[PDB]
């Protein structure tokens, strides 16, 4: 592993220092349908004219980005995305901007969000959960080795591809950082205690979030929930977790070590780093090399009927893309 | 049950981020 990661860090660094810009333009794509909306922008299914390929195009209204003070975050998202390269990471193909918007064109993952399948089916069996978990583990091992923190793990940001494997999307809150950071950002149910308590945090938060994900997948609901975010923070800070009867002994053991309020004891943040997790009982039957190579038998494979099929995504109110005649926020987004 | 309490809460749909 240390042999492989070393080569990855090199390609990453070259692109991190000298990012690509303006690799396409709006008129090369035919907008088809919205695949999803977010606190920030919308993602549409588009078709590239010259090639005929489908892509998912994320659209960001510059003015909205500014109002919400997400300038630096948007710049991180684009800079990081265009530099990373991993099997379980969504791939950025092109990126550009016009007078009103910022655009990121990625590979289209037609399998739908893990969110929809998880909520339709109820919950995933442990072997099923483990399959997904393993992919996130390797993914976090890659990201963290480059000094990156994800900060927004959740089923809504995980896509299922044609082979049944995961593709992590949305690097909205991703940040390259050595040492600690302080931004209060993420989704309430997934926030680590360090965040809520405003004490400065590191990579460790991603590991806690993995704990919430695994729990949500196996139980069918998150470990901490309520009707208002404030009530949720109280639960997370107390550290009181209750497990479903059907949860195996091994799973409960892993979880207790990931949902550990004391970041000096939290798995992933100890001396052996990612190995405490990989070597844990719950993952004993997991062949790590097999999953990285995608040679494993996917437990669930979504049904898609040809290219362009959006049947695995919910329908959304279509909204017309507006391009002002005047350039908006030119200086702020120069490097984009 | 916990499941019934979850399904009755107002947070079963797509959850949005919280920011600075
Ligand atoms: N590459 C992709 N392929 C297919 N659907 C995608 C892709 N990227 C995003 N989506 C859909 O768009 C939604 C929002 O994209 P995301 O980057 O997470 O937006 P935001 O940061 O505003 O939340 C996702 O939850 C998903 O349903
Ligand atoms: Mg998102
Ligand atoms: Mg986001």
């Amino acid at each position: 592993v240390k042999e492989f990661l070393a080569k990855a860090k090199e390609d990453f660094l070259k692109k991190w220092e000298t990012p690509s810009q303006n690799t396409a333009q709006l008129d090369q794509f035919d907008r088809i349908k919205t695949l999803g909306t977010g606190s920030f922008g919308r993602v549409m299914l588009v078709k590239h004219k010259e090639s005929g390929n489908h892509y998912a195009m994320k659209i960001l209204d510059k003015q909205k980005v500014v109002k919400l003070k997400q300038i630096e975050h948007t710049l991180n998202e684009k800079r990081i995305l265009q530099a990373v390269n991993f099997p379980f990471l969504v791939k950025l193909e092109f990126s550009f901007k016009d007078n009103s918007n910022l655009y990121m064109v990625m590979e289209y993952v037609a399998g739908g969000e893990m969110f929809s399948h998880l909520r339709r089916i109820g919950r995933f069996s442990e072997p099923h959960a483990r399959f997904y978990a393993a992919q996130i583990v390797l993914t976090f091992e890659y990201l963290h080795s480059l000094d990156l923190i994800y900060r927004d793990l959740k089923p809504e940001n995980l896509l299922i591809d044609q082979q049944g494997y995961i593709q992590v999307t949305d690097f909205g809150f991703a940040k390259r950082v050595k040492g600690r950071t302080w931004t209060l950002c993420g989704t309430p149910e997934y926030l680590a205690p360090e965040i809520i308590l405003s004490k400065g945090y590191n990579k460790a938060v991603d590991w806690w979030a993995l704990g919430v994900l695994i729990y949500e997948m196996a139980a069918g609901y998150p470990p901490f929930f309520a009707d208002q975010p404030i009530q949720i923070y109280e639960k997370i800070v107390s550290g009181k977790v209750r497990f479903p009867s059907h949860f195996s002994s091994d799973l409960k053991d892993l979880l207790r070590n990931l949902l550990q309020v004391d970041l000096t004891k939290r798995f992933g943040n100890l001396k052996n780093g990612v190995n405490d997790i990989k070597n844990h009982k719950w993952f004993a039957t997991t062949d790590w090399i097999a999953i990285y190579q995608r040679k494993v038998e996917a437990p669930f494979i979504p049904k898609f009927k040809g290219p362009g099929d959006t049947s695995n995504f919910d329908d959304y109110e279509e909204e017309e893309i507006r391009v002002s005649i005047n350039e908006k926020c030119g200086k702020e987004f120069t490097e984009f | 049950t916990t499941y019934a309490d979850f399904i009755a809460s107002g947070r079963t749909g797509r959850r949005n981020a919280i920011h600075d």
